[PDB]
RNA sequence: ACGGAGCCAGCGAGUACAACCUUGGCCGAGAGGUCUGGGUAAUCUUGUGAAACUCCGUCGUGCUGGGGAUAGAGCAUUGUAAUUAUUGCUCUUCAACGAGGAAUUCCUAGUAAGCGCAAGUCAUCAGCUUGCGUUGAUUACGUCCCUGCCCUUUGUACACACC
């Protein structure tokens, strides 16, 4: 950075699909959908939707502060420039993804 | 070899004498006279051009027929 | 901590790895995606890449 | 009325060009002349030989005056083509380096060419006058 | 493993700063980032606090990712020392 | 008292046409209201990514293919404005997705 | 009598220049693979191998060979400092055994060797 | 330019180098038939002679035969840059040569000795008949030497 | 075919923590060096003045100047390392092959066929490949003759289903 247009948005699109895979992997027990990262000047929103937001959220700050850090580690940036916002699906029938996962554990935990 | 490649003095006459009223003029079919070979041929059209004796009608390479001053 | 325990791996297939698997076969570093093609495929339409035509 | 270069052909012009090259003798010489290949493909160099050479820097000449800033490489790019690679497929490779440099050289000291900013040669006040010359020359050979 | 015992200390002290660890999954390099040690040493002592308690682990695109738990912050403690009210994540520093 | 005219070029670059198109029109909207000299919304080439592959892993079966591609929309606003009419223009007028970016320097 | 044949050689004049003209006169008087090998940066090609080769002449029985210096490194070339002495050209399995002359001036130790026993049925 | 006027027929064939020279054709062209030149090595002689290559040159001078025999003989003398040449760079610490008639192919003969002594890669796979620079013979051309 | 001469594309792609595309100038027959730039790119490379083409000449239907394989030697370049030629270039070597049997592939329009470019892999290699543009026909515009498939009726001691 500076790099070429068709190079940096390329590599957004790879650092989203690096995240999106994480929360994937990580976020599995709070029943993640998927991440709607937005980049302003300073401040980066990275929304992330899930099923139970408290669980993402934790006690006022805890699990999100783990993973904003987690996010400067990875790709070199500071804090500040970085915040993550847990907010609620609005439907959660519709989204695929959050099935997908809630059909992960009921068949992990033991259902017909 | 098919011959009809040397050059001499005697070829160079009958070239001469076999040159006016003739209505095709090219590098084809003065070989099919059995004459000096593509080039040698090509290049007595050339001298056919020299001083009119045979006019022009095509100018193209290896294209190149000539007719008879009328 | 043995001294010699590397080859010079500047360049070729040895030293380009994909960012996912850890594979040196089908590599896309096609605008520096660093990843093999496979990866690629699975999460084509999530690094924007969209099959239209 | 008003005479032009364009009107000339420029398979005559370049012939023509040629021969008042031939007829000044002051165009000079690179020093590699039938010991040069002209193209990096080509199995045999020019077949004119002899002269040649005028007909060469005739050519580079009605190029940069119909260009607005020609260099050597260009001019490579320009005159290359085809190698006869083998039993392999053809490929562009650009023509000879240097020779294209020395048809330069020697238009600039006669005063074709002139040296261009940026990048690359323009044309000269007196090139621009042979040029036009040897176009009304062409021109009355034609009527 | 055969770990010279200063370059792990280093490591300990550099997770709790953070409390968290962002490692590659390169083995041959010669320096981490950061931290002044080798990232395969790096990973050989994220490997060995998983096993016993601790530490959350992922493998995810060639970046193992680390997060202490409430006792892998008890034992961090009991490594360096530092008492009580200290840095990790746990909680912001101030306002951010 | 300033009225210092720095002649600023916006950079509208992304994948996205009808948000990219939408923001395009609300900064010309917003130069219409703070009545500037710009020249409008200039257009550059569609920078189109083409990852050819073959769709298997394996390398078996027939030889199919996937053109996995990427429309770009690069996009120009050019300002005959000052820089403080840039800092307001640059506060608002920002939605998702769609990367604003100012050269700032003629 | 006088001149021995004809000479065992690079390009031009005799045999007693080779043997004392050390690596950067047979650089210089050579083809341009050789040129380039040294004009690149050497370390570790010229450096255990020529030690043992030097060994080799100085701890010799004299008249009879060398020692059998075997070598892993067959990108080597031969220059003329150990022109005499065995080597051991490694093919994978066997270190095999090449004898430098003074025709093999400027060749590869490699190309003496053969790692693939050659082929059979009909030539 | 000109057709061949005058009686003519001045010898077809012609012998130079201990091999046949032929009659008519071209100077360049009937080099190119000598056991050792080529068409651009030949058309760079030419050049030397002043001769036309237009001409056929079956009906020669001796005299321009003789300029075109040494021109072959020495390259160094005359002016040729000397890598234009069949070999170059040969025996201990000197100079560039080549020949082009039964001169060349005796050379190669001593050259296809030389690598037989020196036993190479290439010069073993002489020895064979085989495939010298590393090309594949596992389909290709399955008749050979 | 070989020389010159004319000389018109499109897809593309391309480095700042590296070493990318690399014009312009000098050196070198080349390849390729070098200084210097411009360019994170409708900006510079790049009109990528690509090739096949078009014009004037050389040879004329001879394993010929067609055809370039095999070879020898050198001169370059990548890389730590090039012999089991990496590639390029130089000169030399001039082999087979005068339109290919039985067979069978692909194809109905800016298509086929020709031509080249282009990225992909790539430090280095293009006969490869996915794209691109140039030149641009022939012949249907049908039929079930073959091949395959599909239904439908019929038969079926089959249902792991004609292996
Ligand atoms: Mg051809
Ligand atoms: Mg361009
Ligand atoms: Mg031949
Ligand atoms: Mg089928």
């Amino acid at each position: 950075a500076i790099i070429s247009k068709k190079r940096k948005l390329v590599a957004d699109g790879v650092f989203y699909a690096e995240l999106n895979e994480f929360f994937t992997r990580e976020l599995a027990e709070e029943g993640y959908s998927g991440v709607e990262v937005r980049v302003t000047p300073t401040k980066t929103e990275i929304i992330i939707r899930a099923t139970k937001v408290q669980d993402v959220v934790g006690e006022n700050g805890r699990r999100i502060n783990e993973l904003t850090l987690l996010i400067e580690k990875r790709f070199k940036y500071k804090r500040g420039t970085i915040a993550l916002y847990a907010e609620r699906v609005h439907d959660r029938g519709l989204s695929a993804v959050a099935q997908a996962e809630s059909m992960k554990f009921k068949l992990l935990n033991g259902l017909a | 070899a098919k011959h009809a490649v040397v050059l001499d003095q005697d070829k160079f006459d009958r070239i001469m004498k076999e040159a006016p009223t003739y209505r095709y003029v090219s590098v084809s079919v003065l070989v099919d006279r059995f004459k000096l070979g593509g080039s040698l041929a090509r290049v007595a059209l050339r001298h056919l051009e020299n001083e009119g004796i045979i006019k022009p009608v095509s100018k193209h390479s290896k294209q190149a027929i000539y007719t008879r001053a009328t | 901590e043995n001294v010699w325990y590397s080859h010079p791996r500047k360049f070729g297939k040895g030293s380009r790895q994909c960012r996912i698997s850890g594979s040196h076969s089908g590599l896309i570093r096609k605008y520096g995606l660093n990843i093999d093609r496979q990866s690629f495929r699975e999460k084509a339409n999530d690094i924007g890449f969209y099959k239209y035509r | 009325p008003g005479v032009s270069v364009r009107d000339v052909p420029a398979q005559d012009f370049i012939n023509n060009y040629a021969s008042f090259l031939q007829r000044q003798g002051k165009l000079e010489v690179p020093g590699y002349v039938d010991i040069v290949k002209t193209s990096a493909g080509n199995e045999l160099p020019p077949q004119d030989s002899e002269g040649w050479f005028y007909k060469r820097a005739a050519s580079v000449a009605r190029h940069i005056y119909l260009r607005k800033q020609v260099g050597v490489g260009k001019l490579n790019k320009l005159y290359g083509g085809a190698k006869n690679r083998g039993v392999r497929p053809h490929k562009h490779v650009d023509a000879s380096g240097s020779i294209n440099r020395k048809v330069l050289q020697s238009l600039e000291k006669l005063g074709v060419v002139e040296i261009s900013p940026k990048g690359g040669r323009r044309i000269s006040d007196n090139g621009l006058r042979d040029l036009d010359r040897i176009a009304a020359a062409t021109l009355e050979d034609e009527e | 493993m055969l770990i010279p015992k200063e370059d792990r200390k280093k490591i300990y002290q550099h997770l709790f700063q953070e409390g968290v660890l962002v490692a590659k999954k390169d083995f041959n390099q010669p320096k981490h980032e950061e931290i002044d040690t080798k990232n395969l040493f790096v990973i050989k002592a994220l490997q060995s606090l998983t096993s016993k308690g601790f530490v959350k682990t992922q493998f995810s695109w060639q970046y193992y990712y680390y997060t202490l738990t409430e006792e892998g912050v008890v034992y961090l403690r009991e490594y360096l020392n530092l008492p009580e009210h200290i840095f990790p994540a746990t909680y912001l520093a101030g306002q951010s | 008292q300033e009225v210092v005219i720095h002649k600023i070029r916006i950079n509208l670059t992304s994948t996205k046409v009808k948000q990219l198109e939408n923001v395009s029109a609300n900064i010309i909207k917003n130069a219409e209201t703070f009545k500037l000299v710009k020249k409008g919304p200039v257009r550059l080439p569609t920078k189109v990514l083409k990852i050819s592959t073959r769709k298997t892993p394996n390398g078996e079966g027939s030889k199919t293919w996937d053109t996995y591609e990427m429309r770009i929309h690069k996009r120009y606003i050019d300002l005959e404005a000052p820089a403080h009419i840039v800092k307001r223009i640059t506060q608002i007028t920002i939605e998702p997705g769609v990367d604003v970016e100012v050269i700032i320097a003629a | 009598r006088k001149r021995s044949f004809k000479t065992y050689s690079y390009k031009g004049v005799d045999l007693e220049k080779l043997l004392e003209m050390p690596t950067e006169d047979f650089v210089k008087l050579a083809p341009a693979r050789v040129r380039r090998k040294f004009a690149r940066g050497l370390s570790e090609k010229p450096a255990g191998l020529m030690k043992k080769l030097r060994a080799a002449k100085l701890s010799a029985p004299e008249n009879e060979k060398p020692a059998v210096v075997r070598t892993h490194l067959r990108n080597m070339i031969i220059v003329p400092e150990m022109i005499g002495s065995v080597v051991g050209v490694y093919n994978g399995k066997v270190f095999n055994q090449v004898e430098i002359r003074p025709e093999m001036v400027g060749h590869y130790l490699g190309e003496f060797s053969i790692t693939y026993t050659p082929v059979r049925h009909g030539a | 330019s000109l057709v061949v006027q005058e009686q003519g027929s001045f010898q077809h064939i012609l012998r130079l180098l201990n091999t046949n020279v032929d009659g008519n054709i071209n100077v360049v062209y009937a080099l190119t038939t000598i056991r050792g030149v080529g068409r651009r090595y030949a058309n760079l002689v030419c050049k030397k002679a002043d001769v036309d290559l237009h001409k056929r040159a079956g009906e020669l001078t001796q005299e321009e035969l003789e300029r075109i025999v040494q021109i072959m003989q020495n390259p160094t003398h005359y002016k040729i840059p000397a890598w234009f040449l069949n070999r170059q760079k040969d025996v201990n610490d000197g100079k560039d040569y080549h020949s082009l008639a039964n001169n060349l192919e005796s050379k190669l003969r001593d050259d296809l000795e030389r690598l037989k002594k020196i036993r190479s890669h290439r010069g073993i796979r002489h020895f064979w008949g085989l495939r010298v620079r590393g090309q594949h013979t596992k389909t290709t051309g399955r008749r050979r030497a």
